[PDB]
């Protein structure tokens, strides 16, 4: 339901709340 | 407008000192007029040998303060000529 | 292990700095004191601890000599010390590096300092000889950069205050330092003076920096069958592609409320530090309002700042609720509404002219642990709008440390404001200062401190809402819950910055905890507490809302963010707690 | 067995997911570290290494495997990924998305690939990589040139006019064959005269005269 | 990327007449090779 790719990088979605960060 | 904008001083150049100056005399060596006044942070690099010692202040909402020195040297080490503008135009 | 032969004091008065190579250093700690306090020839004869004592010598004068370069009058000074004082290594030492010190700040960067005490026990007294060689005169050749892989290189160098090309300052290098830090860019600063290979006048200087990575801009959509669609989203940042331009642009689209913001600004628009920027604007909530603002600002000396800008602001209400306070708004406007009718709009164009002042002397961009912060901001209307009125705020932090090590520090926080009407009108209540939440006072739920409207008939809810909302039953004025804001505000805090003994390394520089106690209060002017005798009288400001608790901050890889728990203890009717608070500072 | 690990290894690198021939070869150090084809691994995860861009185990690796063979048959492709592996550094996604101008940036791991491409040229002149070695090396003399020539711009702008001199100076003794070097001139030019050095502004303008289009 | 392949020839400054250029360093010296073989994309850099 939920993963990271990277150090702040993280997407969730969970009906739904699809939301993403990134960091720069 | 700029008037009342804050301005850091800014030094450029080798520090002069009259009590240094009036020591330098023709016939020194490079290594003793070095020695006493310090390393060139000038020089003319396109074939000639000659050093410049450039005094330069701008304190902050000031004019410019300049001495210039230049020091003419023969192609044996020996310094042949001594040029000194105590200020600009 | 004790300690043995103590006369001119008791062990009680030593063995207190003891552990009892540790043993090493509180020998060396315990003849360091005794150097301090005039016992010339104390010493430790072995350990088992054997001591020998002396006398306390007397300073008699310091005598310095040696190749001096001038200055002689800056050096005597420092070496000034008034006779009768004792003999005290410490002493020795700290003229010895203050002399090092002022020679560095004339670009003497090696100095060779040394001194020798001549004891004379016939008379107990000391006399200092000082042989001080400030040798050559250095000029810095290079300055070089590494670490900076995002950055440009056009941003360190802007922030120094030692040109190439000029001799060397000690103190001129640290200040580089100082402002690399107050940029709020980096994990660490260090320096490096590398003397060089061709030259024995000549160093470069050398600068490491670690950026922080920053911005973390977000997005994201809820949806469902029963809430629709509702949309957020938004980039901000400090550093954008490391050109040193701040860039935030936000916003949001749903069914119920619309807007965006946008805010661009170049710290260094000149090269000596001009500074300009600006941002627009626009919130429509089912009242809608909308506007822009340009602010140029700069320098006056190294640690004050001056701004102020120009915009405009466009308000729109409609369908506004029969209140007391926006009544009496309306009134002073010119305003004629009917006695709880619904129906209603009004709309203005207001031009406005904004102000401010700034100090800023701390050491750190986001963790700061000495120095103190002002920031004072002025806002006023400008002939040819509707609303004429002025605005004040004010904003200090003070960070005093405890310990050496800068793990005991406290922390004083303060904000006061005010504004009122120009010609004998009104301020507008869209306007208004709230306060409450973990921007202010900890502990209670975000805008709930203040006076709350009183409503007085027709509306479109007409059966759904509370029976003084419903125009069935709302035959008279009654108190409610819904704050309204008032028209000066102050907020305090005292805050205590402590050691985290419960974190691992990889926190020591991204946890700070902290003790802290909460106090403020928010209160009205031009309230008629006569004709409004049967409901508290708003006019007094003695009604402060206190509240105590422990809180810790954390720059997380997503950047920063607080998590506090507070209990109050100063509560008044008509409030609402709230005890466990969580939000992204992204401020202080 | 071996035999189907190098298979597989094989067949990941040719085509799909690297990071699964990158567990091929870690099977491989794990289970024979000391095989007959131990230094096919060792080159093969370098290679890998290189491809998923994990350069900091791409540089251990080398320097590994260097120390382990101060000399080799195939020596020169080791050096050549050194060059490869320090340019790849020097760089960042965004900023090549946005068009942002990298050449102001700490110039560092270009120094370091340019000393490696410089030691591999001379060493081994008859290699295969020799063209593209050659080509690298041009590029990052003019990148070089470039992050002095911001800097000297920015003296320029503050008024540090013997910090703009003797930055050009350098410039013209380390880079005296670039675009960079020409565009510097009239700096020079100027520095020379806001300071009352005639001489060398017309020394300077002869130059630019002389080696003008 | 392979913008490498796109970068600017390199061509020497001439003195005027009379005058001596600053002597230069040996370092950074590309010595002069005949240039043969594929490059870019066109190099198989996987191992031997």
């Amino acid at each position: 339901l939920n993963a990271e790719i990277r150090d702040n990088v993280r997407f969730g979605l969970e009906a739904v709340n699809a939301n993403f960060r990134y960091c720069f | 407008l700029e008037r009342v904008v804050y301005r850091p001083d800014i030094n450029q150049g080798n520090y002069l000192t009259a009590n240094d100056v009036s020591k330098i005399r023709v016939g020194m060596t490079q290594q003793q007029v070095a020695y006493a006044l310090g390393t060139p942070l000038m020089s003319d690099p396109f074939g000639t040998n000659t050093w410049f010692y450039v005094f330069r202040q701008q304190p902050g909402h000031e004019g410019v303060t300049q001495q210039t020195l230049t020091l003419t040297f023969n192609s044996s080490g020996v310094l042949t000529n001594i040029d000194n503008k105590p200020a600009l135009s | 292990i004790n300690i043995v032969g103590n006369h001119a004091f008791t062990t009680d008065e030593l063995i207190s700095h003891f552990q009892l190579q540790k043993l090493a250093g509180d020998l060396e700690t315990l003849r360091s004191y005794y150097l301090d306090r005039g016992y010339a020839r104390f010493n430790i004869d072995s350990t088992q601890v054997n001591i020998t004592e002396g006398d306390q010598y007397k300073l008699s004068g310091v005598e310095v000599s040696g190749n001096l370069a001038g200055h002689s009058a800056e050096i005597e000074q420092l070496t000034k010390i008034e006779p009768g004082e004792l003999y005290n290594g410490t002493k020795v030492t700290k003229m010895e590096d203050d002399i090092k010190k002022l020679l560095g700040r004339y670009g003497y960067a090696y100095p060779r300092v040394q001194s020798m005490p001549e004891i004379n026990d016939a008379d107990k007294t000391v006399k200092l000889r000082v042989n001080v060689d400030a040798g050559n005169r250095f000029y810095v050749r290079k300055i070089r950069f590494e670490g900076n892989d995002t950055s440009k290189d056009a941003v360190l160098r802007r922030e120094m205050r030692q040109m190439e090309g000029a001799w060397l300052g000690s103190d001129l290098v640290d200040q580089g330092k100082e402002r690399l830090n107050r940029l709020g860019f980096f994990e660490t600063v260090d320096t490096d003076t590398q003397r060089v290979p061709g030259s024995p006048d000549q160093v470069d200087v050398v600068y490491k920096v670690k950026e922080r990575n920053t911005g973390c801009f977000n997005f994201g959509i809820g949806y469902g069958t029963e809430s629709g669609v509702s949309f957020q989203a938004g980039v901000q940042q400090d550093n954008w592609l490391g050109t040193g331009y701040a860039v935030g642009i936000n916003g949001t689209k749903n069914d119920y409320q619309t807007y965006a913001e946008l805010s661009v600004t170049n710290p260094y628009f000149t090269v000596d530090g001009v500074s300009l920027g600006g941002r627009l604007f626009y919130n429509d909530f089912q009242n809608k309002s909308y506007g822009t603002d340009v602010t140029l600002g700069f320098p006056i000396n190294e640690y004050n700042s001056l701004r102020a800008g120009l915009g405009y602001v466009h308000n729109s209400l409609s369908n506004m609720q029969p209140q007391v306070a926006m009544w009496r708004y309306l009134y002073s406007m010119g305003e004629h509404p009917s006695t709880s009718d619904q129906d209603n709009s009004f709309k203005t164009d207001d031009f406005t002219f904004n102000y401010g002042w700034t100090y800023n002397k701390l050491d750190r961009g986001y963790f700061p642990t000495d120095g103190s912060r002002v920031n004072l901001t002025g806002k006023v209307t400008i002939p040819g709008s509707d609303n004429e009125y002025y605005k004040v705020t004010l904003d200090t932090a003070t960070y005093v440390p405890i310990d050496d090590d800068h793990k005991w520090v406290v922390l004083g926080r303060t904000r006061w404001g005010y504004g009122d009407g120009l010609g004998g009108k009104e301020m507008p209540f869209y306007e208004n200062f709230y306060a409450g939440g973990s921007s202010t006072v900890r502990g209670f739920q975000s805008n709930t401190i203040g006076p709350k409207a009183v409503y007085f008939q027709a509306s479109n809810y007409d059966p759904y809402d509370y029976e003084c909302a419903t125009q069935d039953g709302a035959k008279d004025l009654c108190k409610s819950d819904d704050a309204v804001g008032g028209n000066a505000m102050a907020v305090a805090s005292l805050e205590f910055i402590t050691p985290t003994p419960f974190i691992s390394d990889k926190y020591a520089n991204s946890v700070r905890t902290s003790f802290f106690w909460d106090m403020g209060t928010v209160w009205d002017t031009n309230w008629d507490s006569s004709q409004y005798s049967g409901y508290p009288d708003y006019s007094d400001p003695s009604n402060i809302r206190m509240s105590a608790g422990i809180a810790l901050q954390w720059m997380s890889p997503l950047g920063p963010l607080v998590f506090s728990y507070a209990q109050p203890f100063k509560k008044y009717d008509g409030d609402k707690a709230e005890q466990f608070q969580f939000n992204i500072g992204k401020t202080w | 067995p071996p035999n189907e690990i190098y298979a597989t290894a094989q067949q990941k690198l040719q085509d799909g997911n690297w990071r699964q021939a990158i567990t091929q070869l870690e099977a491989l150090d794990n289970r024979y570290p000391f095989g007959p084809y131990s230094q096919q691994v060792q080159l093969d995860l370098i290679y890998a290494y290189y491809k998923n861009a994990d350069l900091p185990l791409a540089q251990a690796a080398i320097d590994r495997f260097i120390r382990l063979n101060p000399t080799h048959p195939n020596i020169d492709y080791v050096m050549y990924m050194r060059g490869l592996t320090n340019m790849a550094l020097d760089d960042s996604a965004l900023q090549g998305f946005f068009g942002v101008d990298r050449s102001d940036r700490d110039p560092q791991h270009a120094r370091a690939a340019f000393s490696d491409f410089s030691k591999l040229v001379r060493g081994y002149p008859n290699s295969q990589y020799t063209t593209d070695a050659t080509k690298r090396l041009v590029f990052l003399k003019d990148r070089l040139a470039k992050y002095e020539y911001s800097v000297a711009e920015y003296y320029t702008e503050r008024g540090a006019w013997v910090a703009v001199v003797n930055r050009v100076e350098g410039m013209l003794r380390d880079y005296p064959d670039t675009q960079a070097t020409r565009d510097a001139l009239p700096l020079m030019e100027n520095a020379y005269r806001q300071m009352q050095m005639n001489a060398q502004a017309e020394k300077v303008a002869k130059i630019i005269a002389a080696n003008s289009s | 990327d392979e913008a490498y392949l796109e970068a600017a020839p390199l061509a020497e400054l001439h003195a005027p007449a009379g005058m001596i250029l600053p002597v230069t360093s040996g370092d950074y010296a590309i010595p002069v090779t005949n240039g043969s073989g594929a490059v870019g994309k066109a190099l198989d850099i996987r191992p031997p």
